[PDB]
C-alpha cells in the first residue's frame, strides 16, 4: 500500500 | 524533415505521442510524515524547511519527468521555460538545489 504506481502522460 | 514545417510538425507530433514513463513513488503523505520527523516541524512555526513540505505534489514529478524524457529524444522540437528565476533565487537553498 506504500507504493502507488503512475503511467505518465496521464490526463488524471 | 527540418526543411519543411509540416514535416517537422509531424515528427514532433509523433515523438510526443510515443513517450511513456512508468514511475513508482511513495505516498505523498508518508514522505511528509517522514521528513516531518527529520526536521522537527512545529505545527505553529513557519520556517523554510516546514513550508516546502507542502508544495510537494505528484503531478509535478509527472510533468517534470515527461519533459526530461522528450527533451532527450530530439533537441529541435521543443524548449522549456523555467519558472521563478528571481534575481537572488539561489539564496533559497531548496529552489537552488
Amino acid at each position: 500500500s506504500e507504493p502507488f504506481s503512475d503511467k505518465e502522460r496521464s490526463e488524471l | 524533415v527540418y526543411m519543411s514545417p509540416l514535416a517537422l510538425n509531424n515528427l514532433a507530433s509523433r515523438l510526443l505521442r510515443k513517450i511513456s514513463l512508468h514511475l513508482v513513488m511513495q505516498m505523498v503523505t508518508a514522505v511528509q510524515q517522514d521528513l516531518g520527523e527529520v526536521v522537527s516541524v512545529s505545527s505553529n512555526v513557519t520556517n523554510p524547511a516546514s513550508a516546502c513540505l507542502v508544495r510537494m505534489n505528484v503531478q509535478g514529478v509527472q510533468t517534470l519527468a515527461v519533459f526530461i524524457a522528450q527533451s532527450m529524444l530530439n533537441p529541435n522540437i521543443s524548449y522549456g521555460m523555467i519558472s521563478g528565476l528571481t534575481l537572488d533565487c539561489f539564496s533559497n537553498f531548496i529552489y537552488g538545489a
